[PDB]
């Protein structure tokens, strides 16, 4: 609440239920490898 | 032969298979099979 964001963004995807964890800094699979990686510096949150 | 596996060991009594002289090729695994909780220790599963 109390920080102030410069450059925002907001994904949108669908996936299956096992692979929610592969949306995460450093997970594989076919949807972190294939579909959409997250940079390992990432800073922001992932909401599913 | 370890993840298809019809009849498949128990809990109590649990079956240790040897792998010798192959290649392992993750890829082939998820083409069909999802896999809930794949937890490594020790080594990153991108660097498998």
């Amino acid at each position: 609440n109390d920080l102030c964001f410069t450059n925002v963004y907001a994904d949108s995807f669908v996936i299956r239920g096992d692979e929610v964890r592969q949306i995460a800094p450093g997970q594989t699979g076919k949807i972190a490898d294939y579909n959409y990686k997250l940079p390992d510096d990432f800073t922001g949150c992932v909401i599913a | 032969e370890v993840f298809n596996a019809t009849r498949f060991a128990s809990v109590y009594a649990w079956n240790r298979k040897r792998i010798s002289n192959c290649v392992a090729d993750y890829s082939v695994l998820y083409n069909s099979a999802s896999f809930s909780t794949f937890k490594c220790y020790g080594v990153s599963p991108t660097k498998l």
